[PDB]
Parts: C-alpha cells; structure tokens; sequence
C-alpha cells in the first residue's frame, strides 16, 4: 500500500 | 536571540527528517514555531516556513493527522498572501502536503483539489523539466486512481514520465555541453603551456643585451 | 539604408583581415568610415568602430603609417569621451593599437606611452587572467626591450607569463567543474531511467482496474 | 625581427 509514497520521494529528489 | 535558535531548530528537525527521526524532528520545529509565534504572531510572515516544515514532520509522524492539516493550511495562507515567487512555490509546497494528508484520511476528491492547486501554480513559475511537476503530476493520478478515476489517472502518469523524459534530454545536452567545455578548456591549456617558451626567450634575450650592455647605452639614447 | 551596408563592410574587412588580404579589408573600412561620416560626422560616436578597424588595417598595410595614427587616434577620442565599459575597453585598444604604430616609427618612448595606457584602462575593467592583459605587458615589455630598458622589459614580460599561468589555473578549475558537471547529470540520467519502470507499472495497475471495472464504480462512490 | 609581432597575436587569441 505505502510503496506509493516511496516512489513519489523518489521522482523528487528528495 | 529568537530569530537565531529558531533557524538553528529548522536545521535540526530538518536533518532529524533527512535521518528519519521524526519526532526529533517534530519537536524541533513545534519549538521553531513556538519561539516565532511569540515574536511574530501565529499567523505573521515570519512563521510560514516554521509552521510548514512542523505540518510536514506532523503528516510524517501519523504514518495528529489533524493538526498537521491546521499547520499546513496556516502555511498556505502565510505563503499564498505574499507575491513572491519563492512564497507561491511554499503555497505549491503547502498544497502537496495538504493534498498527502488528504490521501491519508481516504478523502481523495480534496487530494485532487490539493494536488491541482499545487500544479497549476508550480506550472506559473516552473520549467516543464522540473521534477517537482513530475512529483505532482504523478501524486495526482494516485489521487485520481484512489478515487478510481482511471484514464485522468493514467493521463497524470504519463504527463509525469513526460516531464521526467524532458529532464533526461535536457541533462544530455548539458552532458555534451560540459564534455565539450572540458574539451576546449583543455586545448587553450595546452595552447598557452606551448607560449611560455617564446615569451622566456624574450625574457633571456633581454638579460644578455643588460649583461653585455654598460650604463652608457640608455642615458645615449 | 546607410547603417545596413556600413556594418556589412565591417563584417567584409574583418574577415578580409583574418583571412589576410589586407588592401580588401582596408578598402571595406575605408568606405564604411565615408558611410558612416556623411552621416554622422567623422567624429560621431557612430564611427568608433568603423574608425578604429581602419586604422588598425591601416597599421597592417605599412607592414600611410601616419594615416594609420590618425584613424586610430580619432578612434580613442570617440571611445574615451562615453563612459561605458564596452567603449572604455576599445579606447585601450586604440591606445594598444596606437602604440604598434609607434614601435613601427622607432618611436618607443611613446610606445612605452600608450602601451602603459592600454594597461591602465584595461587592469579597471579586466579580470588578473584575461590575455589581452598578457597581450599588453608582453607589448610593454617588447617597447621597453626596444628602448633598450632591459630591466622593466623583463618585469613586463614575467607579468605577462604570471597572467598566462593564471588562466591556466582558472582553465583547470572549469575542466574539473565541467567534468564533474558532467559526471552528476550521467547519474542522474540514469537514477531517471530506473524511475519509467515503477511509473509505468503504476499506469499497466490503472489500465487493468478499468478493464476489470464497470461504469457504475465511480458513480458508486 | 617582426617574429614579435606575431608572438603577440599568439598570446591573446587572435
């Protein structure tokens, strides 16, 4: 479910 | 000193976030916010960045999801009442956050409203290879697909991956401009290691005509 | 049209200069400066330029010397009488120029004169690793030499080498920037090409759960 | 002797 959020950190740099 | 130790307690909740210690990072920035609100005010300009950075650790922390929408909300309204582009990005900024916090509490029709607000104005003042419009976009279509929204999901992922193929074209040609940079730089180097030589005879052939020459010559002429 | 042709013919002798056919980049200039002062005047800011590349193909020819001397000092008047930095540059160009033409005329003492002045004009505005600062304390060296001041013709010459080893140093600074530039958007391009798998399955998970899904999900909810 | 003049235009770039 939260892996979602992970991949957003990453397509910011940050 | 206030101004001083409450950039100081940015600094410390920030990296305590960069490490992942979150409620040593919630508690440098509710004091933040605590020591500029009772110099500023709870809603005065100096307390925008304070109070988002504390709403940010806040949503982080309930993964209280309710006081990080009342400090990320604060923020926007500081942010978005001062027409500074650096400020309209922090609203952007506030709105992304608004919009996380509203995927967490299941309420995906406002997360779209969030995640556009962010959109339309980071795309007022950003370049269309900006990660930040990638990061948007794609937070969208999870907003969209939430709420099972599919094709406008969809739509949003692939206006991510555009924007994410724009940055690798962009970042190929500064490649190819700093290589070939390095390139000539390099050239002139060898160029003036070959004048050094030339000018060092000059300077011998000057020596000689001193040695040779007596104090007669110059006052002569 | 009298400003259209005029720069034409700057842009016809320059390059009748730099490919070395000298009495067809005189001829060029010649008439640019009579377009320019039966339109201006010949002591118009507007025939700086035209003026001073004249002179300067003047200079070349005698290798007529003295017409050499009046275009380019009527170049430095013009371009010292405005206050730009552009134009405060091409005065000390004027003065370079005006003291090629003195060492041409075995007049060193005054070559000593203007190059000094190019020098002076240039070290206010020039950064401590430009080569036209090379280019006069080697010319300064070279006046002195001939006047036979053999001392300060050495010290111009080694302040030449020192502007010489500076950029060497400024050059190498930017190949380790710019390769290093380099190296980070080749990881970043790549760190991007690992983000369009992740992004597209998202979307191959949006496309299945329209297909598997009917119309009345969304309007269900 | 006219060696000079074109070790001038050497050192700066034209």
């Amino acid at each position: 479910m939260p892996k979602d959020i992970q991949l957003a950190r990453r397509i910011r740099g940050e | 000193d206030v101004d001083s130790e409450a950039k100081k307690l940015l600094g410390l909740g920030q990296k305590h976030l960069v490490m992942g210690d979150i409620p040593a990072a919630v508690n440098a920035f509710q004091e933040a916010a605590s020591l500029l609100g009772k110099k500023y005010g709870e809603t005065a300009n100096e307390c925008g960045e304070a109070f988002f950075f504390y709403g940010k650790s806040l949503l982080e922390l309930a993964r209280n999801l309710e006081l990080a929408w009342d400090m990320l909300d604060l923020a926007k309204i500081i942010f978005k009442r001062q027409e500074t582009k650096e400020a309209q990005l922090y609203a952007a900024q506030a709105h992304l956050k608004l919009g996380e916090v509203s995927v967490e509490s299941e309420n995906y029709v406002q997360a779209v409203e969030e995640f556009q607000s962010c959109l339309n104005l980071q795309e007022q003042y950003l370049e269309a290879h900006d990660r930040l419009l990638a990061e948007t976009h794609y937070q969208l279509g999870l907003a969209y697909g939430y709420n099972s929204q599919y094709d406008e999901a969809v739509a949003q992922f692939s206006k991510s991956i555009e924007v994410i193929e724009n940055r690798m074209a962009v970042l190929n040609e500064q490649v190819k401009e700093a290589e070939g940079s390095s390139a000539e730089y390099k050239k002139e180097i060898e160029e003036l290691k070959e004048l050094l030589p030339e000018i060092r005879e000059k300077i011998e052939d000057a020596k000689e005509s001193q040695r040779s020459g007596n104090v007669a010559e110059l006052a002569l002429k």
